[PDB]
């Protein structure tokens, strides 16, 4: 972590989405999260039930959270990240047909060989969520997907 | 909450289903215009026939 | 302040698309005159300031009834999903209509469609189907399609 100004970390365009995002996910529109404000949305949009638990997360950035603290928070936890269309770029250089798939034994080994290496415990836990053909092909466009606008 | 907030969005398709509209129209002009000098030389080679 | 109709955010959040969510949402901004979104009395008189002008209290005061104190976007929202619930999409009504009618195209005439409405336990009665036909097209046997019906429903073109 590294204390510059937040702007730095983000396109005006996604900390512009961000201020949207807190504009909508403040209830009682005081300007912060409480922890009302937090179920009542997370039930409003969710299913009925409520998991006070998460309010040991609400607590995690402190104070009642200003919209500079609320994108803190998750900027924080999104570095290190990059847009949809440099990581599509990044898998084809290893799809060299462009058929927009990788095998998943070979998706495997070139995460788990080079650069800063994977586990293969880690590459599983990728595949326990990520869309998987049971023929073996990745289809790497839809994990672009599913890592940015999905998580179902 | 993303797919709400994702209707605040900007006009790009609008104008690029605008270029597509033209690419398009100027195909089947030229497609049209095509077809319809080949079907001009067929009657032709019906008299021919 | 606040109230909660949960499943009623839920599923109506479900039951729109986001262009009409859009036009929802986008509205009871044009409603508020804060930047944080409390719709209250004063947020609709300057509406109807511009648009509808010099109401009487009783239209403040019925609204209040129905909108429980201050309101926000979403309760806003859910304050028409109530009245939303279960409302058929236009599309749908169309295509049923193109299918029932004989002449494949959406079309009625006006005794049939006062028997088709009326007739075999369906509970309408003669001024019920009188208010369709005063919000229908000019002619009430005219072959107009139900797209001029959708579209006063609606007030929207798609
Ligand atoms: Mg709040
Ligand atoms: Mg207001």
């Amino acid at each position: 972590r590294a204390t510059s100004n937040v702007f730095a970390m983000f396109d005006q365009s996604q900390i512009q989405e961000f201020k949207e995002a807190f504009n909508m996910i403040d209830q009682n529109r005081d300007g912060f999260i409480d922890k009302e404000d937090l179920h009542d949305m997370l039930a409003s949009l969710g299913k009925n039930p409520t998991d006070e638990y998460l309010d040991a997360m609400m607590n995690e950035a402190p104070g009642p959270i200003n919209f500079t603290m609320f994108l803190t928070m998750f900027g924080e936890k999104l570095n290190g990240t990059d847009p949809e269309d440099v990581i599509r770029n990044a898998f084809a250089c290893f799809d060299e047909e462009a058929t927009g798939t990788i095998q998943e034994d070979y998706l495997r080994e070139l995460l788990t060989t080079m650069g800063d290496r994977f586990t293969d415990e880690e590459v599983d836990e990728l595949y326990r969520e990520a869309p998987i053909d049971k023929k073996g092909n990745f289809n790497y466009i839809e994990f672009t997907r599913i890592l940015k606008h999905g998580a179902k | 909450v993303k797919p709400l907030l994702q209707v605040s969005r900007q006009e790009e398709e609008m104008m690029a289903k605008e270029e597509e509209l033209v690419k398009v129209r100027e195909k089947q002009l030229a497609a049209e215009n095509r077809l319809t000098e080949m079907e001009t030389l067929q009657s032709q080679l019906m008299a021919e026939k």
